[PDB]
């Protein structure tokens, strides 16, 4: 028979792209920080975080 | 200057030299900073880098970074 939900107990939904979503933003995080600290400290100045 | 120890011209011109430099070392070490408290985002180490040269000169002059015991008694050191 069908009890309760026979397709639907969890395998709707997949969590990869919203991972990875969230790496990009992370990683895009560290990109500007480093922009940050490796030009407004570095315009006449020495470089950045070596 | 109080027993008149004769100071001479010439070692007066240096100390004027000393002093006229110190006009210098105070007007930096207020403007930055006042550049830094006004607004003046930037220039803060825009005026330490103009300042460096003046370390340079202190050090080689007398003493170690202020030029300490550029003063003795009879004259300078």
């Amino acid at each position: 028979s069908k009890l309760e939900l026979l397709k639907e107990v969890y395998g709707l939904i997949s969590i990869l792209p919203i991972l990875t979503l969230l790496l990009g933003i992370t990683i895009e995080v560290l990109v500007i920080v480093w922009l940050e600290r490796e030009i407004s400290a570095s315009i006449q100045q020495r470089i950045g975080p070596e | 200057f109080l027993e008149n120890i004769q100071i001479p011209q010439r070692a007066s011109y240096i100390r004027v030299i000393m002093l006229e430099l110190s006009r210098i070392a105070s007007h930096l070490l207020w403007l930055g900073p006042f550049m830094a408290d006004l607004g003046a985002q930037t220039p803060f180490f825009y005026i330490f880098r103009e300042r460096e040269l003046i370390y340079d000169l202190f050090e080689a002059a007398t003493g170690m970074r202020m030029m300490h015991n550029y003063f003795r008694i009879g004259g300078v050191a």
